[PDB]
């Protein structure tokens, strides 16, 4: 046997919360290409 | 021998419906390289049956064809008419397979064998390009001032007469005047046509280099073209059978890069 004793801490003054630090869905890529952009124009330009 | 084709378009119609055969000769510089892509090379043919890949002019031979387009053809319809002369066989089942639209009428071709003996009497149609090359001096800006710069330019510009001669005669003695080299000698000659011949060339231009290095970015840029056209027809007479041949076949004047050398020759 041992002796146990019980105590508390409140999150804010004594314990600080971290950040999330990370990415959880997934997701697929990215379609949608813009006509605006200036690198499709340049691009664009030299294809034709 | 020489080869002689026949290509025919609408020029008519419905106005409210697209008409690419109409449109397509709006610029010369388009009619003159599609004419070009008659003639394909023997390795480019094999490698591309369809004319399906992009299309660069170093796949396509090199050959001094000439053409003339005529109009106003009746038979309560409207024909324009593309009359080529070469001495190579066009292929135009290889440069109209995707363009079908264009045409009206299956193009036609034949062999063409002139033999003229001397002192015979033919009747002419041919289009001009009245050019002479003079130095002019050179005027800027004009904003609501001319200035003028000492530089002389060397410019090809229009041919000019005076204010007491009609430019039948004009045309005429500039004809006459060279006649004598061609291996002709005219008996009457009468202006039909004057006017001007329009068209816009691409042309590349460098912009930004590459960073991943082997070349530029490169854009287009347009340059116009303008000539001055004039269509003449009358009878001439044949001086000697060896040079009228070199004539034909060559062009009586320049730019004839864009149909403007052609002597069309009947029997009289």
């Amino acid at each position: 046997p041992r002796f146990v004793i019980r105590r508390e801490l409140v999150v804010g003054e004594d314990v600080q919360v971290s950040r999330e630090t990370g990415t959880s869905v997934w997701r697929p890529k990215g379609t949608r290409a813009d006509y605006n952009n200036s690198e499709y124009k340049k691009v664009r330009a030299e294809r034709l | 021998m020489i080869y002689l084709s026949r290509l025919l378009i609408d020029t008519g119609g419905n106005p409210d419906r697209p008409r690419p055969g109409r449109k397509w000769l709006d610029n010369i510089y388009n009619v003159h390289r599609r004419l070009s892509m008659a003639f394909p090379s023997g390795l480019r043919r094999e490698q591309d049956p369809h004319f399906l890949k992009p299309f660069s002019p170093n796949d396509f031979q090199k050959t001094p064809f000439l053409f003339r387009v005529d109009n106003n053809i009746d038979g309560n319809d409207k024909r324009a008419i593309i009359i080529v002369q070469s001495v190579l066989e066009p292929d135009w089942d290889y440069c109209f397979q995707n363009a079908l639209d264009f045409l009206a009428a299956p193009p036609e071709t034949k062999e063409y064998n002139p033999e003229f003996k001397a002192g015979q009497l033919l009747r002419f149609r041919l289009r001009v390009n009245a050019s002479v090359r003079r130095h002019i001096p050179e005027m800027v800006q004009q904003d609501g001032q001319t200035i003028e710069t000492g530089k002389i330019l060397h410019k090809r510009v229009s041919l000019t007469w005076d204010a007491s001669s009609t430019p039948d005669q004009a045309l005429a003695d500039w004809l006459a005047a060279k006649s004598p080299k061609l291996g002709f000698t005219l008996q009457r000659c009468e202006l039909l046509q004057l006017g001007w011949v329009y068209g816009s060339k691409p042309e590349p231009k460098n912009v930004k280099v590459k960073e991943q290095g082997q070349g530029y970015w490169r854009e287009h840029k347009y340059n116009p073209l303008r000539f001055r056209a004039a269509l003449l027809e009358g009878v001439l007479e044949v001086d000697d059978p060896k040079l009228f041949l070199k004539t034909l076949s060559s062009g009586i004047g320049k730019a004839k890069s864009f149909g403007f050398g052609l002597l069309s020759v009947l029997p009289i």
